[PDB]
RNA sequence: CUUGAGUCUCGUAGAGGGGGGUAGAAUUCCAGGUGUAGCGGUGAAAUGCGUAGAGAUCUGGAGGAAUACCGGUGGCGAAGGCGGCCCCCUGGACGAAGACUGACGCUCAGGUGCGAAAGCGUGGGGAGCAAACAGGAUUAGAUACCCUGGUAGUCCACGCCGUAAACGAUGUCGACUUGGAGGUUGUGCCCUUGAGGCGUGGCUUCCGGAGCUAACGCGUUAAGUCGACCGCCUGGGGAGUAC
RNA sequence: AGGAGGUAAAAUUCUUCA
RNA sequence: GUUUAUUAAAAACACAGCACUGUGCAAACACGAAAGUGGACGUAUACGGUGUGACGCCUGCCCGGUGCCGGAAGGUUAAU
C-alpha cells in the first residue's frame, strides 16, 4: 500500500459527472481499507496546448494511499471512460497537503 | 476577383530555391513565386537576391486582391531567409506577424549520409 | 524547484522557448539540477510547461 | 522566435535566433549521425576550455 | 526483496532467538524464501539474464553456506535440509 | 498455431499444419446448416467451365450473416467453429433474445465477447454498423458496397480494408489489394480484422493434399499438343509461342478489365 | 575470538534489466478546399515527377520507428552495453549506528550461462534510411565517390549464430604509498539565523611526485611497491589456415 | 572579452642497385 | 503416383513448392446468336492463365525485332 498522485482531467462537457467520479473513486479506495489525505478540484483550467480538440479542460488533483492493486484496475477505469482526457499517477514519497 | 486585405506570407527558402506564396487569413494560396520560376538556375537561385526577387514577383501578383497587411511564417533556413521578407516591407505591405515555422523533429526518422566530397 | 506543482518557481528556470536552462547560467546546484529538470519534465506532460513557444 | 514589435521602427531588430534555434540546433542535427562520435568532440573541445 | 515481515518472522524460528539473524540457519533460510518467491518470478518473462544472475549468486551463496555447517556440525546440516526442504 | 511435421515419411516432411486449441471440436449448429452439393467445375450444360475442380472432401455449408440487421441487440459469442466452405472462421454468437447467427470472427475474438451492430455500436472488434458513423482510419473488414446487400470485401483470413475518405455519401476504402475504392458510408461494416491469418503459412505437404480440397492435377500448354492448346506440342520443350489461355488470349500483362460502369467508383488502381 | 567476508533495521541516488501502456513533433502515404507550371536536385545538370492538377499552402486521418531541448570527461553495470513520460516486477551497490553469525574467504581447468552489430530459420510489419539491383552523370576507363529510385535489412515475437579495434588493446581480489584542481552521492556538528561554515565515507575525471619504462607515458583507480590464483606468449609470413 | 552560426569541388602514375 | 485399353509404364505426365501476371464482383474466363448458367451461393491468405518443378546454394548481361503496359506536339487517315 503506496501513495500515488493521480491528476486527471474530464472532459468540459463531462463537468457536472466530475464530482461523482469522485465519489466512485473514492468509495472503491475506502472500500479495500484505503486512504485519502488530500483532493483538490481546482475546475475548469486553462490548457496549454490544443489537446484532442476544444480549448481549456476541467483539472482534478487527487492524492491516495491505496494498495498496488486497486490502483492498477483505476487506470482502466479512465482509458474505458471517454469522458476524462489525460491521466498520471506519480511517486509515492508519504503524503502531503495544500499547496498546489 | 475577390478582395482581401489580411493574409499571409508562406515562405520556403532552401539551399537551392526559395518559395513564397502569399495566402489569406485562411489559407489558401492566392499568389505564389519561386526563386528559380523568375530565372537564375542552379546556384543563380540558390542566393538571397533570388528570394528577393521573388518575394516581388508574389507581389506582383497578389496586390490584385488589394493585400494591404499580412503575417509572415518563414520555413527553412538557407539564403533568401532574411532578404525575403526585407522584399515584402519594402514592396508596400504591411508587415504584422513574423513566425518561424520551420519542421524540427524531435530525432525521429533518420537523415540521409552520401555526402564525402 | 523542489517540485513539479511549483510551477512559479519552474517558469524562471526555462527560457521564452521552454528550453531548459542550463546550470551556467541559472547557476542553480548539482543535485538540485536535475530535480529541478525532473520536476519539469513531468509539468511538461501535465499541460503544464509547454514544450515550445509554438503554442 | 517570435517578436511583437511596438510601432516607432521597421526594422527587423529580430536578433534573437542568433541566441537559441536558427542554427544552433538545426546544423547539428543536419549531417552525419555521429551517435558515439560526438564523445570524442565534445572531450577535445571541452579540453580546450581549460587554457 | 522479501519483505522484512517475512525476514524478522524467519530469524524467529532458526535461530537461538532475535537478533541472532547472522546465524547459518537463518541466511540459508532467508536466502531460499527468495530463491522460491524468485523462482516464480522468472516463471514469467524468462528474458530477465540481468536479475537471473542475482538468484543464481544466491543459490551459490547459500551452497557454499550449507558446505560450511555441514563441515562443522552434521546435526545442524540435516534439520536444515529437512526441515527447509531442499538438496532432495 | 503452427506446426512443422518431422520427415517421417516423403511427402510429410514438408509439410506445416495450421491448428487452433481455441477451435471447437465436433459437430456444427444443425439449426445453421444445408445441403450445398458440390458441381465439379460444370454447368447446367454439364460443360467444364471452370477448369481445375474436381475430387475434394464432402463439405457442408454455415448459415452466416454478413447483413448484420440485429441492431440494439447485445451477443455473446459462444464458441468458434470450422468453416470450409471458406478460408476464415466462423463465430456461434448468441443475441439477448435467443438467436443465433455465424459471423467471421475477427482476430481479437474470444468465446464470451459483447459484441453488437448498430449506428450506436461501440467501435469495437466484432461489432458491424455503417461508415458514416465509423471513424476514418479504422480498420474494417468485412464491407458491403451496397447498403442492406451485405459483406462482400474482405472475406477471406488475414484480408482487411481500412477507411480512408469520406467527402459527400461516399467513403474511400483501402482495399488488401492495394485499390482504393469509392463505396457509400449507407453501407455498414464490422471493424477490426478477419478472422485467422496464418491460413497463408500453410504449405499442404503434398499434392495428394490439394485433392481432399477440391482441385485437380494441372496440364502446361506446352506438353499438350497444338490442336488441344495453342502453345503446340513441339518435338523436344519447345514453344516459340506467346504466353496465352488455350483458347486465344494474350497473358503476362494482358488486361482484360472492361467495364466502365463502375470505373467512376474507382480512385487508384492496384501496384 | 573478530578486523575479512555476510545478515539484519532505516534511509538514499540511478539511460541497470524485463513487461505492459502513453504523448508530442516531424517525415512518408492518403483525403478535402484554394491555387497553377513548374516541382525536385547538383559544383553545374540530368534521370525522375506533373494538365488524371505536383510542389507550395490550409485542415483532418492512419502508420512505423526513434525520443529534440534536458544532456555534461554527468550517472549505472562484471563486460558487452544502457537515454521522453508513467505504472507493475526486479538485481546490485552505498551510507548512518548498533547488534548478530564467526574465515562460512579469494581464485578457479572442465563445464555452464550471458553476450552490440551483421547474418540465418519460422511469421508479422514496414515512415524514413538503405547492400544488391535499375536508371542518369563524372571519367581516358567508373561494375566507385555524386543524383534520382529502391529489395534484403533496420523494428516486433520465438528459436539460433556466440563472432568484433567485444580496448582503458592493461584479468580479478586484497594491502601499502607525497598532493592539487572538479564532478557526483550520504552523513555529524554550528547564532540552521548567508544562498552557507567546519569535518568525515563510497565512486568518478584531469593533472602532477617519487618510482617505474626502450620511449611514449602511466602515476593512490598504477604500467608504483607486494601477495594469491587463473589464462597466455617464444621471429615475420604460412595462419587464425590444413587434418 | 566569452558564446553561437557561416565559410574548401575533381586532378593518376614515376624501374632496379648504390 | 499417372499414361499410349490391345508392341512404348520410360529420363514422359502429374507432383507439393516457388514466381510472374490477370481479376474489386453483374469479376476474369467459359458454355451460349439470347436468356441463363458455371465460375461461387466464393471475395485478393480468393480465383483463372502461364512457367518451373522436394530441398540446399542461387537465378547474371541485353529492350533493337516481335508483343504487352502508358503517354503524346506534329503528320496521314474510314464511315458521316
Amino acid at each position: 500500500m503506496r501513495h500515488y498522485e493521480i491528476v486527471f482531467m474530464v472532459h468540459p462537457d463531462q463537468s457536472e459527472q466530475v464530482p461523482g467520479m469522485i465519489e466512485r473513486y473514492t468509495a472503491a479506495i475506502t472500500g479495500a481499507e484505503g486512504k485519502i489525505h488530500r483532493l483538490e478540484d481546482w475546475g475548469r483550467r486553462q490548457l496549454a496546448y490544443p489537446i484532442n480538440k476544444l480549448h481549456k479542460a476541467h483539472y482534478v488533483l487527487m492524492n491516495v494511499e491505496a494498495p498496488q492493486e486497486v490502483i492498477d484496475e483505476l487506470e482502466t477505469t479512465f482509458r474505458f471512460n471517454d469522458a476524462v482526457i489525460r491521466s498520471m499517477v506519480m511517486r509515492t514519497k508519504h503524503a502531503v497537503t495544500e499547496a498546489s | 476577383r475577390k478582395q482581401v486585405s489580411d493574409g499571409v506570407a508562406h515562405i520556403h527558402a532552401s539551399f537551392n530555391n526559395t518559395i513564397v506564396t502569399i495566402t489569406d487569413r485562411q489559407g489558401n494560396a492566392l499568389g505564389w513565386a519561386t526563386a528559380g520560376g523568375s530565372g537564375f538556375r542552379g546556384s543563380r537561385k540558390s542566393t538571397p537576391f533570388a528570394a528577393q526577387v521573388a518575394a516581388e514577383r508574389c507581389a506582383d501578383a497578389v496586390k490584385e486582391y488589394g493585400i494591404k497587411n499580412l503575417e509572415v511564417m518563414v520555413k527553412g533556413p538557407g539564403p533568401g531567409r532574411e532578404s525575403t521578407i526585407r522584399a515584402l516591407n519594402a514592396a508596400g505591405f504591411r508587415i504584422t506577424n513574423i513566425t518561424d515555422v520551420t519542421p524540427i523533429p524531435h530525432n525521429g526518422c533518420r537523415p540521409p549520409k552520401k555526402r564525402r566530397v | 524547484e523542489i517540485d513539479y506543482k511549483d510551477i512559479a518557481t519552474l517558469k524562471n528556470y526555462i527560457t521564452e522557448s521552454g528550453k531548459i536552462v542550463p546550470s551556467r547560467i541559472t547557476g542553480t546546484r548539482a543535485k538540485y539540477q536535475r530535480q529541478l529538470a525532473r520536476a519539469i519534465k513531468r509539468a511538461r506532460y501535465l499541460s503544464l510547461l509547454p514544450y515550445t513557444d509554438r503554442h | 522566435i517570435k517578436v511583437r514589435e511596438n510601432e516607432p521602427f521597421d526594422v527587423a531588430l529580430r536578433r534573437f535566433k542568433r541566441s537559441c534555434e536558427k542554427a544552433g540546433v538545426l546544423a547539428e542535427v543536419r549531417r552525419r549521425e555521429f551517435y558515439e562520435k560526438p564523445t570524442t568532440e565534445r572531450k577535445r573541445a571541452k579540453a580546450s576550455a581549460v587554457k | 526483496s522479501l519483505s522484512t515481515e517475512a525476514t524478522a518472522k524467519i530469524v524467529s524460528e532458526f535461530g537461538r532467538d532475535a537478533n541472532d539473524t547472522g546465524s547459518t540457519e537463518v541466511q540459508v533460510a532467508l536466502l531460499t524464501a527468495q530463491i522460491n518467491h524468485l523462482q516464480g518470478h522468472f516463471a514469467e518473462h524468462k528474458k530477465d539474464h540481468h536479475s537471473r544472475r542475482g538468484l543464481l549468486r544466491m543459490v551459490s551463496q547459500r551452497r557454499k553456506l550449507l558446505d560450511y555447517l555441514k563441515r562443522k556440525d552434521v546435526a545442524r546440516y540435516t534439520q536444515l535440509i529437512e526441515r527447509l526442504g531442499l538438496r532432495r | 498455431a503452427v506446426v512443422k511435421c518431422k520427415p517421417t515419411s516423403p511427402g510429410r516432411r514438408h509439410v506445416v499444419k495450421v491448428v487452433n486449441p481455441e477451435l471447437h471440436k465436433g459437430k456444427p449448429f444443425a439449426p445453421l446448416l444445408e445441403k450445398n452439393s458440390k458441381s465439379g467445375g460444370r454447368n447446367n450444360n454439364g460443360r467444364i467451365t471452370t477448369r481445375h475442380i474436381g475430387g475434394g472432401h464432402k463439405q457442408a455449408y454455415r448459415i452466416v450473416d454478413f447483413k448484420r440487421n440485429k441492431d440494439g441487440i447485445p451477443a455473446v459469442v459462444e464458441r468458434l467453429e470450422y468453416d470450409p466452405n471458406r478460408s476464415a472462421n466462423i463465430a456461434l454468437v448468441l443475441y439477448k433474445d435467443g438467436e443465433r447467427r455465424y459471423i467471421l470472427a475477427p482476430k481479437g475474438l474470444k468465446a464470451g465477447d459483447q459484441i453488437q451492430s448498430g449506428v450506436d455500436a461501440a467501435i469495437k472488434p466484432g461489432n458491424t454498423l455503417p461508415m458514416r458513423n465509423i471513424p476514418v482510419g479504422s480498420t474494417v473488414h468485412n464491407v458491403e458496397m451496397k447498403p442492406g446487400k451485405g459483406g462482400q470485401l474482405a472475406r477471406s483470413a488475414g484480408t482487411y480494408v481500412q477507411i480512408v475518405a469520406r467527402d459527400g455519401a461516399y467513403v474511400t476504402l483501402r482495399l488488401r489489394s492495394g485499390e482504393m475504392r469509392k463505396v457509400e458510408a449507407d453501407c455498414r461494416a464490422t471493424l477490426g480484422e478477419v478472422g485467422n491469418a496464418e491460413h497463408m503459412l500453410r504449405v499442404l505437404g503434398k499434392a495428394g493434399a490439394a485433392r481432399w480440397r477440391g482441385v485437380r492435377p494441372t496440364v502446361r500448354g506446352t506438353a499438350m499438343n497444338p490442336v488441344d492448346h495453342p502453345h503446340g506440342g513441339g518435338e523436344g520443350r519447345n514453344f516459340g509461342k506467346h504466353p496465352v489461355t488455350p483458347w486465344g488470349v494474350q497473358t503476362k500483362g494482358k488486361k482484360t478489365r472492361s467495364n466502365k460502369r463502375t470505373d467512376k467508383f474507382i480512385v487508384r488502381r492496384r501496384s
